[PDB]
Parts: C-alpha cells; structure tokens; sequence
RNA sequence: GUAGGAUAGUGGCCUACCAUGGUUUCAACGGGUAACGGGGAAUAAGGGUUCGAUUCCGGAGAGGGAGCCUGAGAAACGGCUACCACAUCCAAGGAAGGCAGCAGGCGCGCAAAUUACCCAAUCCUAAUUCAGGGAGGUAGUGACAAUAAAUAACGAUACAGGGCCCAUUCGGGUCUUGUAAUUGGAAUGAGUACAAUGUAAAUACCUUAACGAGGAACAACUGGAGGGCAAGUCUGGUGCCAG
C-alpha cells in the first residue's frame, strides 16, 4: 500500500556531540502524514538506535501529501541524548518531564519584589507583625 | 532589526489607460490564454521588458568583450531552458524580440491544454487550481508556472486525486453511497 | 551667436548660480522653498484638516451656470483660521447640520478655486466621523445625533 | 425644496432580481466572446454597446 | 609668536608678555531651513529631479541648562548634586521624581497596534555549560507595502448559430459551437474538525480523516457610461433647480 519509505539524507557523524545528525526524508504513497513516533521507530529499526536515543524535529510535509523532509539525530546513547538535547525536544519525545514553573511576568514581578526588599525577609515579617498592633 | 525583506512592485501598469486598440489586443491575448486579469498580461510584459532592457544593455557593449559575452550567453541559456527561445535562435539579438504571446504559451496554463489533458484552456486552469496536475510528482496549482520544456514531457495528472485515477473523488463517493442505500 | 550661457570648460559655478537665480521664477519651486504652505494656506501644508461648522452658507456661483452652491463656513481646529468648504452631492448640507466637527479636504487645484464656486477651496469629507458620500448613498448610516 | 430637492422627488425603482454576472475569469471569457469570437454585425462600423434602432 | 599652566596627549585648550594679524564677490560674516550626515529611496532613454524621522554605519539627547562621583571607559541620566519648568506622597515638620526602552494612557492631532507569550532561536553580560535579557524572538491587532491566486468545471437532453452529402421546395443535422430556475454524474477548499505535524508552549502554515454548492448561494466591490478617455443620442424623475 505505502510502506512508509524512509531515507536518511546528509548523515553527519558527530563525535563532538556524540550522535549521528541527518536530514530525515520520508514518503507516504497514499497515506498522508508520517507521524513522529512512527518515524522514530523506523529510524531505530534502521540504525539499531532505539527510540530513547533517536530524536527528530522540523519536517513540514511538501505539498499534496507524498513527501516529508525533517531533521533527525541518533545519539550514541540515551544518556548522551539526555545531557545534550534541549529540554523541549526531550519533553516532546516523552523521555524527560515538563518543567512545571510560574508565568514569566509573575516571575519578573517576584524578582522585582525581592530586589525591593533587603537582607532576610524574616526580619521584615517580624516588623510587620509588630506594626499590626499600631 | 533583522534586515528588510525585499520586494518588487514587479508587475507594472501601462502609461496610458484607454488606448483602445491596445486594450482590444490585451483582451484577445487573455481570451487566447485564459487569464483572470490584464494584471497577468502586464506582469508578462514587465518580465519580457526587463529581458529586452538587459539585451539592449549588452548590445551597448562590444560582443567579443567579456560581460556581454558571458552574461548575455547565460540569459540566452535561461531563455532556452524556459522554452520561450527556440533552438535556431540563440544570438541575443533574437531575444530582443521575444513577444508576450510566446511567454504566455510557455505557462502550465497552456502546457496542460497543448498536451490534451483538459479540453478548453479555462478547464485546464480550473483543474490546475483544484489540486490536479503534478509537473514532477509534486502538485503545481499555479496557472502562471512557466513549464521548463525539459520537464514538459513529465507533465501528468496528479499521483493522488482522480483523472490520474487514485481516488474517484467526493461527488462519486456520494453517488456510490446513494446507490448502496437504494 | 554663442547663446547667452557661458560654454567654457571652467564656467560651472557661474552656470550653477544662474540656474539657482532662475529657480526663483518657477512658482512651485518658490513655494517649496519659502514655506508658503507652512506659513499660510489655511491647512498646515497638509492633505486634510478637521474644522468646526460655524454656519451653513449658500454661495452664488460664478457665471454661465447659475446656482447656489450650499457651502459651509468652517473654522479649522489646529490653526484657528476660518475657511469656506463646498459640500458635495444632493442635500448633504442637511446631513452636515451646524456646529458639527467636519473633516475637510482640498478641492483639487493645489489651492485655488474649483470651477464655478467663487472663494471656495475645500470639500467636506467626513461630518462628525462618517463620510458624506457614504451618507448620501445610505450604504452606511449616521451615528444618531 | 432648496437643499437636495431632486433626490427626494424621484421614484425609487427596485433592483431587479437578475442572475449574477460571474466573477474573475468567467467575465473576461464572456467579454472575449462578445468581442472577437462571435463578431457583432456592422452595416459599416463596429459598436460595443448598440442602441435599439431608432431616432 | 615666545614661555608657562593644564591635559592621557597635540594644540589660544588656558595664563603671561609681545606682534597685528586672520577670513572674504573662488560669497567671508549674517539670516533661514516644516536640515541630524551618509548608505540609500522614488521616479527612470541619456542628463536629471525630488526625498532620506525610519532595520546598517556615524553623530547627538535622555524635561531644560549646568556640575561631578565611581570607573579602563560616562561629563552616564532605568548614577548622583543643584537651579529652572513641570509635577507626586504627606500626620506639614519633611520625602520622593524624569517612558525620546517595552506595553499602556492622556494630550495633541488628517495621522500610528497588545498594559499578551518566552528565552527554544539570535546574540549579549557576569564570579560565568548552569542565571538574566520588553536587546531579541513568538503570536495579537494590521487592506503601510509586496507576492501567489477561489469566486464553478465537464457532461447530457432541450432551443438557436456555423461548416454543408445535395442546395427538383423541404430536410436529415451525418460534423462543430452558444443558450435553458433543465438535470446528471466528477472534484474543490473557503469554512469546520479527530488526528499528526509545528512550537519554548501555543497559534497559523504545510498533511490528513469526517462534513461540507446549485443560484435562496459556500453571493465582488469600486468607480464611471458627451468629450479629454474605454463604454448608453436607453427610459422616467428634474426643468438654472438639485446637482
Ligand atoms: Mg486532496
Ligand atoms: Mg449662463
Ligand atoms: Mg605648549
Ligand atoms: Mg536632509
Ligand atoms: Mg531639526
Ligand atoms: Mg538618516
Ligand atoms: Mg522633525
Ligand atoms: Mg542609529
Ligand atoms: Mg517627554
Ligand atoms: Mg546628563
Ligand atoms: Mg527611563
Ligand atoms: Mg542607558
Ligand atoms: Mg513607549
Ligand atoms: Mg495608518
Ligand atoms: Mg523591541
Ligand atoms: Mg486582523
Ligand atoms: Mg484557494
Ligand atoms: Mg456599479
Ligand atoms: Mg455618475
Ligand atoms: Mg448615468
Ligand atoms: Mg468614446
């Protein structure tokens, strides 16, 4: 029917980053869209890499289904992948977890507040408490 | 602050509006090669105009001497590739008079109709618009594509969609459903 | 005849000077230079100006065609000067009313009169934030009073 | 009146429910047909928008 | 000019003493600029003319003018000290200020956007792989400007134009074109929408399933219709009026 014809164009082996980085080229004949997980699986099957250390991004399919042309790396290990790849990518993959944090504006406000106070806040709190009577 | 993305108000209006004969000619041209507007014609003229200007410039220097020889030659080659220039004519002074009609004739507009496929210019255009026709195996839906001559034999109906014959296509499906129901 | 201007190979400065001198006979150039638009010309050398409708005034037309041309005495907001703006199409003056804000435009002639309406230099365009043509059409409606 | 008398005086005739003259390229095609393909009749001279033949 | 003073240093930069020079119709000096300079922009035969606040390079300025600390580097203004002009907070004794950063408001005006999301990129700073960054990007608004182009297409039957086997009158119409609220099959993406793509996260794009076109819509406006100048000696309403 289709068979998800995957290729790996422009393979640069990277001893510095500890990976094989490349352009993922992939075909759909009559299927439409490849899916990322599937692509990863395919890569693993090809390269003996395992999804854990495969890492893909970019793409945008050509026009009129058919083809898709993304960017894929295959690290020398899982650990290596973890300690080099940006966090967003990891999150996308499922490997890492989403970093739960406050809003940027909120953070900024907090920082400002901190700047405004001096020393330890405990003292300030104590002072406030004391005032409470007044 | 990145850099100004450049553009050209490429495709330029004529200096008088209502030169009646000219208008008529334009209309005729449109009829011949099924255009939505005079705009397209104007664009074509501009394209050709530029080429003409270039040719003139080249002439204004000595053929034998370098820039003229090389740049001009390159231009000629490009023209040939496009398929507006003939193979008999590759002498620069032939480019000088190319004409807009020729340019129009090289479009994926007409290179559908010229190769059969459609039946009646407008129809071809419509087909092109509606996600049929793949010059390679990549679906062109610009009428004013300009076919490469080297890839004119390769103009087919689309791999996907009907006419090429992958899927029948929507109305047909509906009809089938109706039949089934019956 | 050598024909006036010096044709010497080193007579360039003189020529330039002459040209400059001549430039002050050309009217547009002069205007550009002296800032007649910036110093006079009710508007501030601008395309448009908002102005207050002081009163509706019918002005009697020039000659040949004889009629009353339903103009408005407008006071420009930014400068404070007082001008007379013709009001286009049928009626229109009613729509404009009295004491309304009114966005003026030039009539066409880079200043000057416009055909038959004597001592009149401006089209009313918008009345209190709409557009006169639109109102006339009734494609758009007025925002009440 | 003495302030847009003529606009108020006229009878409002209504837009007749006619079929759309098609947009974009269709119109152009139609124009072409009118012009060079069909060829209008001429006693001696061409005319784009003729009259009903009368004084 | 001589000498000193100062300066990181040259130097009337400043001081002392002396000389009388210095510039100028090859426009000095003064006045104006709705003048920041240049790269460049618009126009575009050749020569030109106008514009250049504004993505790059320089220069200035941080309400005005002044003065200075620290520092390699500031005469810094998201440093200080003063005065003017403006203004806040007050228990009246006193305090704090400076959006020509970003966002936003008033104000002015013909005239210009969100008090959004983030450091993933781009680069930058430090004690510095690690933090920060309204620099920067990301969307939002956005008909500034620019590019690409949907707004039916193919049928059949039904009424007319064109080729004509032959034109004793016809006519079949064997062949090709245009018109009908006929009708019929074949797509379509503009819309929507699982998904997957994107992405810092999102949107949107590209990719798709599913629904979604038949004049009632899944509807093109603007201007014009005597000339200049493309196109109405059409019909009524008007009757120097209103335009
Ligand atoms: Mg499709
Ligand atoms: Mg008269
Ligand atoms: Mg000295
Ligand atoms: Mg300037
Ligand atoms: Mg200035
Ligand atoms: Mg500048
Ligand atoms: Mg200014
Ligand atoms: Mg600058
Ligand atoms: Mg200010
Ligand atoms: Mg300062
Ligand atoms: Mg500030
Ligand atoms: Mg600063
Ligand atoms: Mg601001
Ligand atoms: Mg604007
Ligand atoms: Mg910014
Ligand atoms: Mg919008
Ligand atoms: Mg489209
Ligand atoms: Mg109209
Ligand atoms: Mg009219
Ligand atoms: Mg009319
Ligand atoms: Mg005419």
């Amino acid at each position: 029917s289709d068979a998800i014809t995957i290729r790996t164009r422009k393979v640069i082996s990277n001893p510095l980053l500890a990976r094989k980085q490349f352009v993922v080229d992939v075909l759909h004949p009559n299927r439409a869209n490849v899916s990322k997980d599937e692509l990863r699986e395919k890569l693993a099957e090809a390269y003996k890499a395992e999804k854990d250390a495969v890492s893909v991004f970019g793409f945008r399919t050509q026009y009129g289904g058919g083809k898709s042309t993304g960017f894929g790396l295959v690290y020398n290990s899982v650990a290596d992948a973890k300690k080099f790849e940006p966090a967003y990518r990891l999150v996308r993959y499922g490997l890492a977890e989403k970093v739960e944090k406050a809003s940027r504006q909120q953070r900024k406000q907090r920082k400002n507040r901190g700047k405004k106070i001096f020393g330890t806040g405990k003292s300030i709190a104590k002072k406030a408490a004391r005032r409470n009577a007044d | 602050p990145r850099a100004p993305r450049t553009y050209s108000k490429t495709y330029s209006t004529p200096k008088r509006p209502y030169e009646s004969a000219r208008l008529d000619a334009e209309l005729k041209l449109a009829g011949e090669y099924g255009l939505k507007n005079k705009r397209e014609i104007y664009r074509i003229s501009f394209q050709l105009s530029k080429i003409r200007r270039a040719a003139r410039d080249l002439l204004t220097r000595d053929e034998k001497d370098p820039k003229r020889l090389f740049e001009g030659n390159a231009l000629i080659r490009r023209l040939v590739r496009i398929g507006v220039l003939s193979e008999d004519k590759k002498k620069l002074d032939y480019v000088l008079a190319l004409k807009v009609e020729d340019f129009l004739e090289r479009r994926l507009q007409t290179q559908v109709y010229k190769l059969g496929l459609a039946k009646s210019v407008h129809h071809a255009r419509v087909l092109i618009s509606q996600r049929h026709i793949a010059v390679g195996k990549q679906i062109v839906n610009i009428p004013s594509f300009m076919v490469r001559l080297e890839s004119e034999k390769h103009i087919d109906f689309a791999r996907t969609s009907p006419f090429g014959g992958a899927r029948p296509g929507r109305v047909a499906r509906k009809r089938a459903a109706a039949a089934g129901g019956e | 005849m050598g024909k006036g201007k010096p044709r010497g190979l080193n007579s360039a400065r003189k020529l330039r000077v002459h040209r400059r001198n001549n430039r002050w006979a050309e009217t547009t150039y002069k205007k550009r230079l002296l800032g007649t638009a910036f110093k006079s010309s009710p508007f501030g050398g601008s395309s448009h100006a908002k102005g207050i409708v002081l009163e509706k005034i019918g002005i009697e037309s020039k000659q040949p065609n004889s009629a009353i041309r339903k103009c408005v005495r407008v006071q420009l907001i930014k400068n404070g000067k007082k001008v007379t703006a013709f009001v286009p199409n049928d009626g229109c003056l009613n729509f404009v009313d009295e004491n309304d804000e009114v966005l003026l435009a030039g009539f066409g002639r880079k200043g000057k009169a416009k055909g038959d309406i004597p001592g009149v230099r401006f089209k009313v365009v918008k009345v209190s934030g709409v557009s006169l043509l639109a109102l006339w059409k009734e494609k758009k409606e007025k925002p009440r009073s | 009146a003495r302030a847009g008398k003529v606009k108020s005086q006229t009878p409002k005739v209504e837009k007749q429910e006619k079929p759309k003259q098609p947009k974009g390229r269709a119109y152009k095609r139609l124009l072409y047909t009118r012009r060079f393909v069909n060829v209008t009749l001429t006693n001696g001279k061409r005319k784009m928008n003729p009259s009903p033949s009368s004084q």
